């Protein structure tokens, strides 16, 4: 929160969090509401920059198996 | 507007240059009037304008990028 | 008589390509079979059956019982072809059943003709006859007997195979003849001996010998080239070069006194530059008065795949040092006991596409840039200097290089400062190194080797292809995969140890020491594929050159010659680029003015200053954007270069949607 300017959302959310207690359907329906209000969208991008940010990767072996 | 976004890369593939981070390939928000040209029946929408696709078939460097 | 060769043998074609002189054997009398479609026939015959039942039945058949087959349409339409226009029904026939077949509009209410029908069988009729449950054997030895054999199926081994009926009911000798299956059923047949199972290029023949050779080898007759060419006495192909070995040995002649160290071989040295180069058996000494390999002696190791001795049968590689544990100094040549040809055009090059060859970091580079650079054999040049990129050259437009970005690792090591200290700490006395420190080192290295080199080179690599095709050399194997690269990938060794190179070469701009560390980095940056023995690609750049001058020589420069290239129209405000260059015969160009070379279009981006002292010139850019040349598009008869720079024929440039212009006289 501190990197993108949402302390005023993230502290928010944290002392709301720490005032459930007990273990019943109040508390699991705050964790529904929480979860609710992320934005569901769907991300557009082009193929060509689709291919080449996820097919240039590669994996990294630090400990190879000797010659 | 979006010409300090877009570049052409070597191949002449059309690419973005990322400000923050390497994984900044989405669509970027600028201002859009600018590359407008209004429908008929009603004055106050517009669409794309075909000089600008056109210029890009032929193969213009800014067109490719607007369109 | 009747002997065998490991070659396919066409009557027709091998007497063109000749094929017995091939081997080494001087020679009409002759004759040359057709095995042409056998071995068609033994591809599709090893799918359904095993393989020893196929092989084993194949052995026994003589190739003089001259023989053929006969396949029929199997029940229903074979009684429908009897019905039908010709009554050409055998005597062997029911004397119902040919009664009820010269009638007229016979149908399923017929119960006097169906009740005889389904209780009728093939082989009452036809006899012997092959069904699709009999084995392989007794197909050959039911064919040995009787000049004509019925069938049901096609899937059948031996001779040609002709039809009984047309195709909608279905769903000559000499004295000495020529084969590629050894027969058994003579006491008398013969087979060469002149190359092994292990040369033997078609893959199903080398199948066979070595399943003939596994349990008939005491009782086959055999023979050697030399008693072949004793009993016979008292267009033109590119890509197939004859293939021989030295037998050499190294001598220590000290002074006065010779001794013999090693029994060594080359494997498949081609026997043109053997010819060229006029070579005997004597012997040679093959050090220059500094040390360095007298400039053929290198080009001969540079040609084969291989290089072992005799006594063992391990890899032997040379020492290139001068330093004597082991030197080689004085080669006494002693025969050559194998020859054979072999298709010098490999799989892996299919499309037109830069070549990137992956050597190791001591390899013997700066003196064949020297040589490949110095070859011309016609009015062209092979491989010069400006197509070759060194494998340098990708980390060295950087702050602080590569290898200097990686010389100050040591700053993070524990009791580790003053980088003589790190190649201390990590070599013993033996200059090998400990298991455990060098992958501490490592995987340091590796993020250095991939988050910070990897990019760079993907750009590099993406502009070389863009300003031309080139060849490219390469450390290692992932070097060319984590950056993208866009070409044929090639594994190659030399036959040389590598790890001495490193300590005879001076102004190596660092630890003398810290680059034979560095080298083992890249040994273990690669990945774990077999490298594929640099005369592999040596035989490809220089062979079908030299074979071509042979028989393309002074026809006429101006007729032999064409080229490739990109082509811009006229109607431009201020063109042909070439893209290869082709030296064929007259009837070759000729039938390349045809297969016409649109459906390749590229963007010419054109625009320079002039550079050199040869006429107006424009170093262009040419990006392909549809499917890259295929090679059967132009030949297998015509030699190409492999690689060139994009120039034109002031003013300026822009992206020309080009295509392809084939030029000739």
């Amino acid at each position: 929160g501190e990197k993108y300017g949402l302390s005023s959302v993230v502290s928010e959310l944290r002392r709301r969090t720490k005032t459930y207690s007990k273990h019943d359907f109040t508390s699991v329906r705050y964790i529904r509401d929480a979860m609710a209000c992320t934005s569901g969208i769907f991300l557009v991008r082009t193929p060509t920059e689709t291919v080449l940010q996820e097919y240039t990767q590669s994996p990294e072996i630090k400990v190879p198996i000797p010659q | 507007s979006h010409d300090s976004y877009y570049y052409i890369d070597a191949l002449n593939r059309v690419r973005r240059k990322t400000y923050q981070g390497p994984d900044d390939v989405y669509v970027p928000n600028c201002s859009i009037v600018e590359l407008l040209e209004p429908h008929e029946t009603l004055t106050s929408y517009g669409r794309l304008s075909e000089a600008i696709e056109n210029r890009a078939k032929d193969g213009d460097s800014q067109a490719r990028i607007a369109t | 008589a009747y002997i065998a060769v490991p070659a396919v043998v066409d009557s027709r074609s091998s007497e063109a390509i000749g094929l017995l002189e091939s081997f080494g054997v001087d020679a009409n009398d002759v004759s040359y079979q057709d095995h042409d479609y056998v071995v068609d026939q033994l591809q599709y015959m090893l799918d359904g059956y095993e393989a020893g039942d196929v092989i084993d039945a194949l052995v026994y058949r003589n190739w003089l019982h001259h023989s053929v087959y006969c396949l029929l349409p199997p029940k229903s339409q074979l009684l429908e072809y009897w019905k039908s226009n010709p009554s050409v029904i055998p005597d062997n026939v029911d004397r119902r059943l040919r009664k009820r077949l010269m009638l007229k509009k016979d149908l399923r209410k017929d119960d006097e003709y169906n009740q005889l029908a389904r209780a009728f069988k093939i082989s009452d009729v036809y006899a012997p006859l092959i069904s699709s449950t009999t084995s392989p054997m007794t197909m050959i030895q039911n064919l040995n007997q009787g000049e004509i054999v019925y069938t049901t199926t096609d899937r059948v081994i031996g001779a040609r195979v002709l039809l009984y009926a047309p195709r909608k009911y279905y769903a000559p000798h000499s004295r000495f003849n020529v084969g590629t299956f050894p027969s058994i059923a003579t006491p008398k047949c013969s087979v060469m001996s002149g190359v092994d199972i292990e040369s033997i290029p078609n893959e199903f023949i080398k199948l066979f010998y070595q399943r003939v050779k596994s349990i008939h080898a005491n009782i086959l007759n055999d023979i050697s080239p030399q008693i072949v060419s004793d009993m016979i006495n008292r267009h033109v192909d590119v890509y197939r070069v004859d293939v021989v070995n030295v037998l050499f040995e190294v001598v220590d002649v000290a002074d006065g006194l010779r001794s013999v160290s090693r029994k060594l071989i080359m494997h498949t040295v081609p026997v043109c530059i053997l010819e060229l180069l006029g070579i005997e058996i004597a012997d040679y000494c093959i050090r220059q008065e500094d040390g360095m390999f007298t400039d053929w002696f290198l080009l001969l190791t540079m040609l084969s795949d291989g290089l072992t001795d005799r006594r063992t049968h391990c890899q032997y590689l040379i020492n290139p040092s001068s330093m004597p544990p082991d030197v080689i100094l004085n080669i006494s040549i002693t025969g050559f006991i194998n020859r054979h040809t072999i298709d010098v055009m490999p799989d892996v090059y299919d499309f037109i596409k830069p070549i990137g060859a992956v050597l190791p970091k001591g390899s013997f580079k700066s003196t064949i840039m020297r040589v490949l650079d110095s070859i011309s054999v016609l009015g062209v040049k092979i491989m010069p200097r400006a197509h070759v990129v060194d494998s340098d050259e990708v980390g060295e437009q950087m702050e602080p290089t590569f290898e200097h970005a990686v010389m100050e690792i040591y700053k993070g090591i524990a009791g580790v400062d003053s980088l003589d200290d790190l190649t201390k700490w990590v070599l013993n006395s033996d200059l090998v190194p400990h298991d455990d420190r060098l992958g501490q080192l490592f995987q340091a290295f590796l993020p250095l080797a991939k988050d910070l080199l990897a990019p760079m080179a993907r750009q590099f690599y993406d502009n070389s292809m863009s300003e031309g095709r080139l060849l490219t050399f390469a450390h290692a194997d992932s070097e060319l995969l984590n950056a993208n690269y866009f070409g044929h990938l090639l594994r190659l060794k030399i036959p040389y140890i590598t790890e001495v190179n490193l300590m005879i070469r001076k102004n190596r701009e660092g630890g003398e020491l810290f680059q034979l560390v560095l080298s083992y980095l890249y040994k273990m940056y690669a990945t774990s594929a077999q490298p594929k023995w640099f005369g592999s690609l040596l035989r490809l750049l220089i062979c079908p050159w030299l074979h071509m001058e042979k028989l393309i020589g002074e026809a006429d420069p101006a007729s032999t010659s064409a080229e490739i290239g990109w082509h811009v129209p006229r109607e431009q405000l201020m063109g042909f680029i070439p893209y290869v260059s082709i030296r064929a015969p007259r009837l070759v160009i000729e039938e390349l003015m045809e297969k016409n070379w649109g459906q390749y279009h590229a963007q010419v981006i054109v625009t320079d200053q002039l550079v050199v002292g040869e006429p107006r010139r424009v170093s262009a850019k040419a990006v392909i954007k549809g499917n890259h040349l295929p090679v059967k598009l132009i030949s297998r008869f015509a030699c190409f270069t492999l690689t060139s720079k994009y120039e034109m024929r002031t003013g300026r440039g822009a992206a020309y949607n080009a295509r392809l212009a084939f030029r000739s006289d």
